[PDB]
């Protein structure tokens, strides 16, 4: 039951060289582990890239190559292309067992970075009548597709009743997401100011509203 | 061209059993080992086992010896994996992949089969209008809360309002789904003109139209 470890995430730009690694808890990775590398693109689309440490799969671009770097297996993508953005998994053969790494999410910057546009909606009168209150924070046009959301009620952080979606691609190739804060109608009335704060690459964009 | 086509998404209740297929084309099916892999959110990838169609020989990951069973039919070039006594831990996407000996790896992969083990019942959503807190543009929306299973569809003004529309990904809240959709239009077109969201939830055959009016 060896444990295989990979970088959780890496970012690169078109034309650059990026190197992903694969480590074993059992010891140094060697040709006897026949390291494999596979690629998962959106909508769980898998493609085999490398087998036997450095053998390239049929139809796989020449820019992908496998090797050993120190005591780890490595996948090198020379001249990265936007289409190479995906999750890469390595697999090692150890103890007559095939063990997969946790995968590395490779982001390839294919367009300019863009801070998010935030819109905050208050609970509708109709929902409030059911003794429920849901604030909706829409987040659009951001790139890359990674954000964190924080809610504050009258200046104090709140996470109870809060849910945030995963980011999804928009038609213009930027990303969108939503966050929701749900409380009882009674609880909603026990607060004044509500704030949705979206942090993207160290910068925070905020929107707030007053119940009254 | 080598291809592996798997069966469609499965919705099973706890305790049930399911048989996932993997149809091969483009090569001699009996000559290569077929690998089965499990992808569960937050658990990376897990190797289940493998079968060589030509000999029928199988090798299982100990952990799955009492969960999976491999079969194959060389006449139809199809491999199958049956999972028994399903539980929520079995919910995942399953893949079959071809192993090539001299390549020492899995080259071609099936498209994956999504298995969902749940006992939840179909629930219609509640639809609520999202109006601004009363610029050149104005953003309106509609909240579609508490439905199951996915998905729901949202159009604006019966499809007449298509540009500037953002239908966001759904998320879970208390075992149910919540989604929202927004449309950005010229401040001179609303409320001067009408904006209505049309929500449909096929699973429950529910259709709701909600007009967005100022607060």
């Amino acid at each position: 039951d060896a444990v295989v470890t990979q970088e959780s995430a890496l970012t690169t730009s078109p034309g650059e060289t990026v190197t992903l690694t694969c480590r074993s808890s059992t010891g140094a990775v060697t040709t006897s582990n026949y390291a494999n590398w596979v690629q998962e693109k959106p909508d769980h689309l898998f493609t085999g890239l490398i087998g036997g440490t450095n053998n390239r799969a049929p139809g796989v671009p020449a820019r992908f190559s496998g090797s050993l770097i120190g005591d780890k297996a490595a996948l090198t993508i020379t001249g990265a292309q936007t289409e190479d953005e995906a999750i890469y998994f390595c697999a090692l053969w150890s103890n007559n067992k095939l063990v997969f790494g946790g995968g590395t999410k490779l982001t390839v910057l294919g367009q300019p970075k863009s801070s998010p546009t935030v819109t905050l909606f208050p609970p509708s009168s109709e929902e409030l009548s059911t003794a429920k209150a849901t604030l909706v924070c829409t987040i659009t046009d951001f790139y890359p597709g990674v954000v964190t959301v924080d809610w504050k009620v009258d200046g104090t952080p709140v996470t109870a009743g809060m849910e945030t979606t995963q980011p999804s691609k928009q038609s213009n190739n930027k990303y969108m997401a939503s966050s929701y804060l749900t409380l009882t109608a009674r609880a909603w009335e026990r607060h004044s100011s509500y704030s949705c704060q979206v942090t993207h690459e160290g910068h925070s964009s905020n929107k707030t509203l007053s119940r009254a | 061209e080598v291809q592996l086509q798997q069966s469609g998404a499965e919705l099973m209740k706890p305790g049930a059993s399911v048989k996932i297929s993997c149809k091969a084309t483009g090569y001699t099916f009996s000559s290569y080992w077929i690998e089965w892999v499990k992808q569960r959110p937050g658990h990376g990838l897990e190797w289940i086992g493998e079968i060589l169609p030509g000999s029928g020989d199988t090798i299982f990951n100990e952990k799955f010896k009492g969960k999976a069973t491999f079969t194959a039919d060389t006449s139809s070039n199809t491999a199958y994996m049956q999972l028994s006594s399903l539980t929520s831990e079995d919910s995942a996407v399953y893949y079959c992949a071809r192993w090539v000996l001299d390549y020492y790896g899995m080259d071609y992969w099936g498209q994956g089969t999504s298995l969902t083990v749940s006992s939840a019942s179909t629930t219609p959503p509640s639809v609520y209008p999202l109006a601004p807190g009363g610029s050149a543009m104005v953003t309106l929306g509609c909240l579609v809360k508490g439905y199951f299973p996915e998905p729901v569809t949202v159009v604006w003004n019966k499809g007449s309002l298509s540009t500037g529309t953002h239908t966001f990904p759904a998320v879970l809240a208390a075992d149910l789904y919540t989604l929202s959709s927004s449309v950005t239009v010229s401040a001179s077109s609303w409320p001067g003109q009408s904006v209505t969201c049309n929500v449909a939830h096929p699973a429950s055959s529910t259709k709701v139209d909600k007009k967005i009016a100022p607060s």
